[PDB]
């Protein structure tokens, strides 16, 4: 009622929505019938050459021409920032004080907030107690969900179930629960890691020991929470074993935790956890490290997948030294494969074929030449096997090539 | 008065309590946080007004290499006004100070007078024989001093 | 990177560039939980990542107190 009565001094007749835009107005004209109409949205309906105002059903004469108003526009925009900022900042800061402690306020308070979450086509406003205007296609805001999740998960399981049920009864939105299930899992992951992994080192290791013991004694939100908790456990195991040499000691709890994690990985019969662990390790320190450390035949292969190891051992010719210099374009790839083929088959025409078809300036062309020379010769020579090194005859071939080509003018 | 916080105790739990996950239909998640609300929370929990001024923390030990008269004289001159010795007074003293021991006794009295006059300060017009007699209670002076 | 031929010659590379559902039939299916987006690696939001957010947003004068907080 504060907001319902505030619209007296800021507007002579009071600010009300229109029908052409079904909300606020831009370039607002006040018609003789006292209706604020958006000129920008007026054009979209008046391009049909039928001047009809469907709100008041007034057949306005064609002589009248709605136009731009400056004082009216500023009066509208002042309130259009007023009420948005006021309601938003009040609702967030009262959510700070309504849900401070660990004890949930009540069933009714949160149920009323969730029914207020729709406007009373259900979700269109920005989570206010008023009748605010229609926003973009209904976005599932989690601004209040996180502060409705800092409590204990078991006590708020009913709350989460009710929230998901009212979300699924929202509108004609597709029932592809993947894009919202991942969001719910990530949000509860954030809640659990921010409320259960920040006590201290001793409390954290006690919690980890209790979790391991409970795991020994081992669509729904329970399934989502289980997935998130096992994901956190495997990520913790990953970055807890993803340490360089220098820690042979401390394995009193390390050998226990890694062994129990691998026992769960064996028991689950699911490869999603281990492929996720591989992805996490690659994000941690690179796909090259996971392609070199988990080489075919390495005793370190219990953490990494097994069928992948077999089908990669069948493909052991390519180790994974992938050419990360694709940021320039496919042209570099073209001359790179041409150079590789020409050097391997002992002829200079393969490099020349890509040399002719290069419209770019010769500076970065010589850059490509030197960098491809690196990518072939230095990477083939990086292997300890002298057989895999470029042959000395190939060295003489590239030597008489560099004596042949004069592109590399600088000494 | 110290801004006391831990990296894992109040920083990450606060910062991950405002990490906003919003999903639009046909688009992936948006991660923009409430930076203004983060600043408000920080300034409320930690950055409330509590300032400081550096005036001490100095090892003012017992002794630290005392015994210079220059700083003593500086304190004398900056704590009160000092005149010169009149010619009549210098003539009278040089007349009635016929021995080294008398000069030593008079200077011994004058040194204690200087020490007190520095550590406390007094009236530049008070007679010296009064300051030494019933202000410092030096009730053992001879008649020649 | 995903388009280059050598990234398409190693299963470990295909793990991060591609989906095992179209690569390895041994992976379980039929559940909405098991899919590409849900089981996708994330990035932890550390304090220096908030510094990065402040820098790229360049809300530098927007939050001066927060500026000075993550400064030093």
């Amino acid at each position: 009622e504060c907001k319902e009565t505030a619209s007296k001094t800021l507007s002579r007749f009071g600010i009300q929505p229109c029908s052409i835009c079904l909300g606020d107005a831009k370039d607002p004209v006040c018609l003789p019938c006292d209706h604020v109409h958006c000129l920008r949205c007026l054009r979209a309906w008046f391009a049909s050459e039928q001047m009809i105002c469907p709100y008041c059903l007034t057949a306005l004469p064609d002589e009248f021409s709605p136009a731009v108003s400056q004082a009216h526009r500023e009066a509208i925009e002042k309130h259009a920032r007023f009420r948005q900022m006021c309601n938003s900042f009040f609702v967030d800061l009262v959510s700070t004080i309504c849900f401070k402690d660990n004890a949930p306020p009540e069933k009714e308070v949160i149920e009323s907030l969730l029914s207020l979450l729709f406007v009373q086509c259900e979700h269109t406003k920005s989570l206010s107690p008023f009748n605010d205007v229609v926003d973009k296609t209904p976005v599932i805001r989690s601004v209040i969900l996180k502060l409705l999740l800092k409590y204990s998960f078991h006590d708020v399981k009913d709350y989460i179930q009710e929230y998901l049920t009212l979300l699924k009864k929202k509108a004609f939105i597709t029932e592809d629960k993947t894009e919202l299930y991942m969001l719910f899992i990530n949000c509860l992951e954030d809640s659990i890691l921010e409320k259960t992994s920040a006590y201290s080192r001793n409390d954290e290791l006690n919690h980890l020991e209790e979790e391991g013991r409970f795991l020994k004694a081992y669509a729904s939100v329970e399934y989502l929470q289980e997935v998130a908790r096992i994901r956190l456990c495997l990520d913790r195991a990953a970055d807890f074993l993803s340490e360089p040499e220098g820690g042979p000691e401390m394995a009193k709890e390390k050998q226990c935790y890694l062994q129990q994690v691998k026992q769960f990985c064996i028991r689950v019969e699911n490869d999603w956890h281990r492929v996720y662990l591989v992805r996490k390790l690659s994000s941690q320190r690179g796909m090259e490290f996971v392609q070199g450390l988990s080489k075919p035949g390495r005793p370190h292969q219990w953490v990494f997948p097994k069928d992948v190891v077999k089908q990669q051992g069948l493909r052991q010719d390519h180790p994974g030294q992938m050419d990360r210099y694709l940021v320039y374009g496919d042209e570099y790839k073209a001359l790179r494969d041409a150079v590789a083929k020409a050097v391997l088959e002992c002829k200079p025409l393969g490099i020349k074929t890509a040399l002719k078809a290069c419209k770019t300036p010769q500076s970065q062309q010589s850059a490509y030449f030197l960098l491809t020379l690196f990518r072939e010769v230095a990477i083939l020579y990086r292997s300890h096997n002298a057989s895999l090194h470029p042959t000395p005859e190939q060295c003489e071939a590239v030597s008489k090539f560099i004596g042949e080509c004069k592109i590399l003018s600088p000494p | 008065h110290v801004i006391s916080y831990e990296v894992e105790r109040d920083l990450t739990p606060l910062i991950l309590s405002n990490c906003q996950y919003q999903v639009e239909e046909g688009r992936e998640t948006v991660q923009e946080f409430d930076l203004e609300k983060i600043q408000r929370q920080i300034v409320s929990r930690f950055l409330q007004g509590k300032p400081r001024l550096s005036l001490k923390g100095i090892p003012t030990l017992v002794y630290r290499h005392d015994w210079n008269y220059e700083h003593l004289f500086m304190d004398i001159k900056n704590k009160m006004a000092q005149d010169s010795l009149p010619s009549s007074v210098i003539s009278a003293i040089s007349g009635q100070l016929q021995s080294y021991s008398d000069a030593c006794e008079v200077l011994s009295v004058v040194e204690v007078t200087l020490g007190f006059l520095s550590t406390a300060g007094g009236d530049p017009n008070m007679q010296l024989n009064v300051y030494t007699q019933d202000i410092l209670q030096m009730g053992d002076q001879t008649i020649h001093v | 990177i995903s388009q280059d031929k050598r990234i398409s010659s190693n299963p470990v590379a295909k793990i991060i560039y591609g989906d095992p559902v179209t690569f390895l039939p041994h992976l379980p299916r039929k559940s909405v939980v098991h899919c590409s987006k849900i089981w996708s690696c994330r990035k932890r939001i550390t304090v220096e990542y908030l510094q990065h957010i402040v820098e790229q947003k360049n809300g530098k004068e927007r939050v001066p107190i927060l500026w000075h907080f993550l400064q030093k």
